[PDB]
RNA sequence: CGCGGCACAUCCACCUUGUGGUGGGUGUGGGUAGGGGAGCGUCCCUCAUUCAGCGAAGCCACCGGGUGACCGGUGGUGGA
RNA sequence: AUGCCGUGGUGUAAAGCGUGGCAGUGAGACGGCGGGGGAUAAGCUCCGUACGUCGAAAGGGAAACAGCCCAGAUCGCCGGC
RNA sequence: GAGGAGGGUGGUGAUGGCGUGCCUUUUGAAGAAUGAGCCUGCGAGUCAGGGACAUGUCGCAAGGUUAACCCGUGUGGGGUA
C-alpha cells in the first residue's frame, strides 16, 4: 500500500520504509510526526474522499536535519555594471515513514 | 451596508489619481480584499477606480 | 531659402487673472485679480489701485457678485 | 620618498609622432604606465607629529 | 514600400491592441 | 609599504577557472575568457531553477492527457471532475500513478467522471 | 524523482492505416502523435517512444478540388532560376506516397530525433503492404467525446 | 496563494526602556547616474599570546564551509 | 465636460514643508490623446498632457521585435490558482 | 566483496527545451560603432597647510589654546606674543 501526504505545502508519493526530503519542521531528531494525506490505495481501492481522509494520517520519524544544495547566484545585466552575488542552502529534513 | 472590494489588475500603467485612490481604500497587491463601509465617498473612489477592482455586497 | 522671419517676435506674459477665489481668507493688502482695465470692479473693502489691481483693505472672506451688469469683487469683514 | 614622472632622469622628449605609426600615443617615456617611469601618488617625506593639547 | 507597409499592418492582431513601436 | 599584488590576485583566478572545468575553447583555460562565461552561467541557472517548474508541469499534464485519454476522457474534464469531487492530488502524483498503477488512476477516472455535471455544456 | 525511462523499457508495436476517404490532415495528424507515443503515458520528448505506422491506399487520400489544381509543391536546388513547382494533382499520379509523407514530416518538431522517429514510417501507394511478416492491428480514427 | 530561509523599516510587550539586546504582528526588499551604511582580502609597525628544520612562506591537487568579497581541513612539493 | 484655487467631513505609515552636508542631470526616444510647421507626407520636426512605457525593467504574450498588451524578479521548492 | 542487482562520489554527455559575447558610449548595439591575439608582472582621487565649510568623537569649559623659541638621549616639561 501506499499514500499521497501533504507536508510543507507540497506533496509526497510514501510507502511503509521510505526516506523522503521534505521542508524543515520543528522537530528534533528521534520525534514521530504526524502528516494529513490526500489519497490513500491499498491494493484495488482508492478511498478517495475528503470526509474519509482526515481520520487517516502518516506517522513519521525524524532522521535529521540536513542542508541541500549550495546554489550560487550572480546576477548580471549587459552594459551596466550590475553585479549581485547571493548564495544559499535550503534547509531539509529527513523523515522515514513507518506509518499509513 | 459594507462593501468588499476585490484588486484585480494591477497598478502598472495606471494614472495618479487611480494609484492614489487604491492607496486610500487599503489595497496592495492583486487579489488582496478589504472591507469599507458603504457611505458616499466609497462608491465615489470605486467609480474612479472600477476597471481594475471587483466590488460585491458581502458581509 | 525666402527669409520669411518678417515676424518672428512676443512680448512676456505678464501673470494676469484672479489670485484670490471665493470663500478665501486673505490680508490686508493681498492683491486679489490682477488685470488689464476694470474687468472686475472694486466693491466694498477693495480699492482699484494704479495699474487696475484690485488688492484689499481688509482682511476677510472674499465673495464675487453683480452690481448692474459689471461684475465686482467685495470683502466680508 | 620616490620619484615622480618629472624627477626620473630623462624623457623629455616624445618618442615618436603621434599620428600614422599604429602604435598609441606616449607623448614621454617616463609617463606612469612605462616600466621604468615615474610613481603617481607616491610617498614622499613626511612629519606625522600630533598637536595633542596639554591637559590632556 | 513593401515593408514599410507590411511592418505597419501587423499591429492588427489581438495581442498588440492596435499598437506598436513605430 | 610597496604590496606586489600577486597573492590577493589569485585568489579570484583558481575559483573562475574550476568551475570552468568542461568548458571548450578559450573559455576553460584563459581567465578572461572564462569569467565572461560564469557571467551567463549563473544567470541561466537562474533562468532555469525557475523555468523547470513550469517544464515539469508541462510534461506531468502530457502524461495525464496521454493516461486519460485511455480512458475516453479528456484532460479538459479530467481536472474538472477531481475538484468537483474534492480530490486534491498534484499533476506531480497524478501521472505517477499513471506510469507505476494503472489501475489506481482508472478509478480517479470514474471518480472525476461520475462527479462531473451531466451536461457539460449548458450553463450553470 | 520523475519518472524518466530508460534504454530497453520503450516497446514498440506496429500499427497500419488505411486512407480510403480520410482527409491529409486527420491522417498526418494521427500518424505524427502515433510515432512520436504522445498516446502513451511514458512519453518524454527527448526519447524515441512510439510504433509503427504503415500507411496503405495513399491514391485515394481525400484532397479537395480546388487543392489538386492551385496548391503548389517547391523545390529549390541551389541553382539561379532553380525554382521549380508542381502542383499536388500531378503528384497524386506519379508519386502519391510522397504527399502523405510530407505532411508527416512537417508535423514532427524540426530537430534531430524526429530524423530517427520518420525511419519508422512506410507509405505505400496500393491495399498492399510487404510487411505481413509481422502482425499490423488496423487503427481507426477516433475523437474522444467532450 | 502555500511551506521554509534572509535583510530593512515600523509598531506593540520585556531586559541598565535607546549604546541598545530577546520575542510577536503588519509592511517592504528590479535598478543605471548618484547618495548612505556595513564588511572580505594583501602588506607594514606596536602590545599580548601561540606555531615552526619532528618542516614556516609560496605553489599544486582533493574534500568540506559562509548571505557576498572569501575561508578552513587533509595530503603532495618545498626549505625559513 | 475636464482641469485649477479655497474650505468642511472621511480615508491612507514610509506623503508635505523648513534648514544644512554630498550629488548627478541639463543630447532623450516611442505609444495614446489635443495642436503648430510640412503636401493635414515621413521611423520627420516643434509644443501641451498628477498620460503610459523604455531609458534604469528582467519574466509571459505579439513568429523574431528598447518604447505595444499583461505584469514589477529578496532566495529556495520536481506544489496550487 | 568472484560476479550481477540496489545505493552513492568522480569523469564523459547520445538526446530534448531555453539561450543575440565583454567593455566603452548612446534615444537605442549581439551588433556590420569603439577597444582588447594570450598569459604573468606593473599601471589612476594622493599629499602639504593651527588653510575653508559641515559633521562624528575626545579633553577643558566663560573661557579654550599656544606659535617661534628654550631645556631634556624621545614621544616629555616650560613659553601669553
Ligand atoms: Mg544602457
Ligand atoms: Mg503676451
Ligand atoms: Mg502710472
Ligand atoms: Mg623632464
Ligand atoms: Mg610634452
Ligand atoms: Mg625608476
Ligand atoms: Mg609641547
Ligand atoms: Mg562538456
Ligand atoms: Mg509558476
Ligand atoms: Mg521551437
Ligand atoms: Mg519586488
Ligand atoms: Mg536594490
Ligand atoms: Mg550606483
Ligand atoms: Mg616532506
Ligand atoms: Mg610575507
Ligand atoms: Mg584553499
Ligand atoms: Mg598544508
Ligand atoms: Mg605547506
Ligand atoms: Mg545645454
Ligand atoms: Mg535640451
Ligand atoms: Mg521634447
Ligand atoms: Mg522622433
Ligand atoms: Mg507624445
Ligand atoms: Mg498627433
Ligand atoms: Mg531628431
Ligand atoms: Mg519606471
Ligand atoms: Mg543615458
Ligand atoms: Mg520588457
Ligand atoms: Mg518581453
Ligand atoms: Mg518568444
Ligand atoms: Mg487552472
Ligand atoms: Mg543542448
Ligand atoms: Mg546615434
Ligand atoms: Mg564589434
Ligand atoms: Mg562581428
Ligand atoms: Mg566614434
Ligand atoms: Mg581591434
Ligand atoms: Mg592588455
Ligand atoms: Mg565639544
Amino acid at each position: 500500500t501506499y499514500a499521497i501526504v501533504k507536508t510543507g505545502g507540497k506533496q509526497y508519493k510514501v510507502a511503509v520504509g521510505d526516506v523522503v526530503k521534505v521542508e524543515k519542521l520543528e522537530s528534533e531528531q528521534g520525534e514521530k510526526v504526524s502528516l494529513p494525506v490526500a489519497l490513500v490505495v491499498d491494493g484495488a481501492t482508492v478511498t478517495t474522499d475528503a470526509k474519509a481522509l482526515a481520520k487517516v494520517a502518516v506517522t513519521g520519524e525524524v532522521l535529521g536535519h540536513t542542508k541541500g544544495p549550495k546554489i550560487r547566484i550572480h546576477k548580471f545585466k549587459n552594459k551596466t555594471g550590475y553585479h549581485k552575488r547571493q548564495g544559499h542552502r535550503q534547509q531539509l529534513t529527513v523523515l522515514k515513514v513507518t506509518g499509513i | 451596508s459594507q462593501l468588499k472590494i476585490t484588486q484585480v489588475r494591477s497598478t502598472i500603467g495606471a494614472r495618479w489619481k487611480q494609484r492614489e485612490s487604491l492607496r486610500t481604500l487599503g489595497l496592495r497587491r492583486i487579489r488582496h480584499s478589504v472591507i469599507r463601509e458603504d457611505n458616499a465617498a466609497t462608491r465615489g473612489l470605486i467609480a474612479v477606480v472600477r476597471h481594475l477592482v471587483e466590488v460585491e455586497p458581502a458581509q | 531659402g525666402a527669409s520669411s522671419s518678417r515676424n518672428g517676435r512676443d512680448s512676456a506674459a505678464q501673470r494676469l487673472g484672479v489670485k484670490r477665489y471665493g470663500g478665501q481668507v486673505v490680508k490686508a493688502g493681498e492683491i486679489l485679480v490682477r488685470q488689464r482695465g476694470t474687468k472686475f470692479h472694486p466693491g466694498v473693502n477693495v480699492g482699484r489701485g494704479g495699474d487696475d489691481t484690485l488688492f484689499a483693505k481688509t482682511a476677510g472672506a472674499v465673495e464675487f457678485g453683480i452690481k448692474r451688469g459689471r461684475k465686482t469683487v467685495s470683502i466680508v469683514g | 620618498s620616490t620619484k615622480t614622472r618629472g624627477e626620473v632622469s630623462g624623457g623629455g622628449r616624445k618618442p615618436y609622432r603621434q599620428k600614422g605609426t599604429g602604435r598609441a600615443r606616449q607623448g614621454s617615456t617616463r609617463a606612469p604606465q612605462f616600466t621604468g617611469g615615474g610613481v603617481v601618488h607616491g610617498p614622499k617625506p613626511r612629519d606625522y607629529s600630533q598637536r595633542t593639547p596639554k591637559k590632556m | 514600400a513593401k515593408r514599410g507597409r507590411k511592418k505597419r499592418d501587423r499591429k492588427y492582431s489581438k495581442a498588440n491592441h492596435g499598437k506598436r513601436p513605430n | 609599504a610597496r604590496v606586489k599584488r600577486a597573492v590577493n590576485a589569485h585568489k579570484k583566478r583558481r575559483s573562475i577557472l574550476k568551475a570552468s572545468r568542461g568548458y571548450r575553447g578559450q573559455r576553460s583555460r584563459l581567465y578572461r575568457k572564462a569569467k565572461e562565461q560564469q557571467l551567463h552561467s549563473l544567470n541561466y541557472a537562474y533562468r532555469d531553477r525557475r523555468a523547470r517548474k513550469g517544464e515539469f508541469r508541462k510534461l506531468w499534464i502530457a502524461r495525464i492527457n496521454a493516461a486519460a485519454r485511455l480512458n475516453d476522457i479528456t484532460y479538459n474534464r479530467l481536472i474538472q471532475g477531481l475538484k468537483a469531487a474534492g480530490v486534491e492530488v498534484d499533476r506531480k502524483n497524478l501521472a505517477d500513478i499513471a506510469i507505476s498503477d494503472p489501475a489506481a488512476f482508472t478509478a480517479l477516472v470514474d471518480v472525476a467522471r461520475a462527479a462531473l455535471p451531466e451536461d457539460v455544456n449548458a450553463p450553470s | 524523482p520523475t519518472y524518466a525511462p530508460k534504454a530497453g523499457d520503450t516497446t514498440r508495436s506496429w500499427y497500419v492505416i488505411d486512407a480510403t476517404d480520410v482527409v491529409l490532415g486527420r491522417l498526418a495528424v494521427a500518424a505524427a502523435n502515433l510515432l512520436r507515443g504522445k498516446h502513451k503515458p511514458t512519453f518524454a520528448p527527448n526519447v524515441d517512444g512510439g510504433d509503427f505506422v504503415i500507411v496503405i491506399n495513399a491514391d485515394k487520400v481525400a484532397i479537395s478540388g480546388d487543392k489538386l489544381q492551385h496548391k503548389m509543391v517547391y523545390r529549390h536546388s541551389g541553382y539561379p532560376g532553380g525554382l521549380h513547382k508542381r502542383t499536388i494533382g500531378e503528384l497524386m499520379q506519379r508519386h502519391p506516397d510522397r504527399v502523405v509523407e510530407k505532411a508527416i514530416l512537417g508535423m514532427l518538431p524540426k530537430n534531430r530525433l524526429s530524423r530517427q522517429i520518420q525511419r519508422k514510417l512506410r507509405v505505400y501507394a496500393g491495399p498492399e503492404h510487404p510487411h505481413s511478416a509481422q502482425q499490423p492491428v488496423p487503427y481507426e480514427l477516433k475523437q474522444v467525446a467532450q
